[PDB]
């Protein structure tokens, strides 16, 4: 929230900032965090990371 | 930097011996891979729209 507050991020951000990890299965109905940072869009071959 | 690329890949794109079966000095067309990986290094650092 603090970070939300002044850096105006996302929550997935500020919670992988303060110490999380990227939370890669999100709710899945949409484009999840891993995906949202290297997916957008893969390259050419599927993402393995 | 120009081209927002890495200089032994730009070494690569201009070590390109475009013959195509003779006609000059010889034929340094990379194999498939090669083709593929040298397209992902000098496309990675694109922005996403």
């Amino acid at each position: 929230l603090f970070y939300s507050h002044r850096y105006a991020l996302s929550f997935d951000d500020a919670q992988v900032l303060n110490g999380s990890v990227i939370n890669q299965y999100a709710d899945d109905d949409s484009v999840s965090h891993f995906n949202r940072l290297f997916n957008t869009p893969p390259l050419k071959g599927k993402i393995f990371e | 930097s120009a081209l927002h690329t890495m200089p032994s890949v730009i070494r690569t794109l201009v070590n390109i011996r475009y013959v195509t079966a003779l006609n000059k000095a010889e034929s340094n067309l990379p194999s498939w891979d090669e083709w593929q990986t040298l397209a992902e290094n000098m496309e990675a650092g694109l922005s996403t729209q």
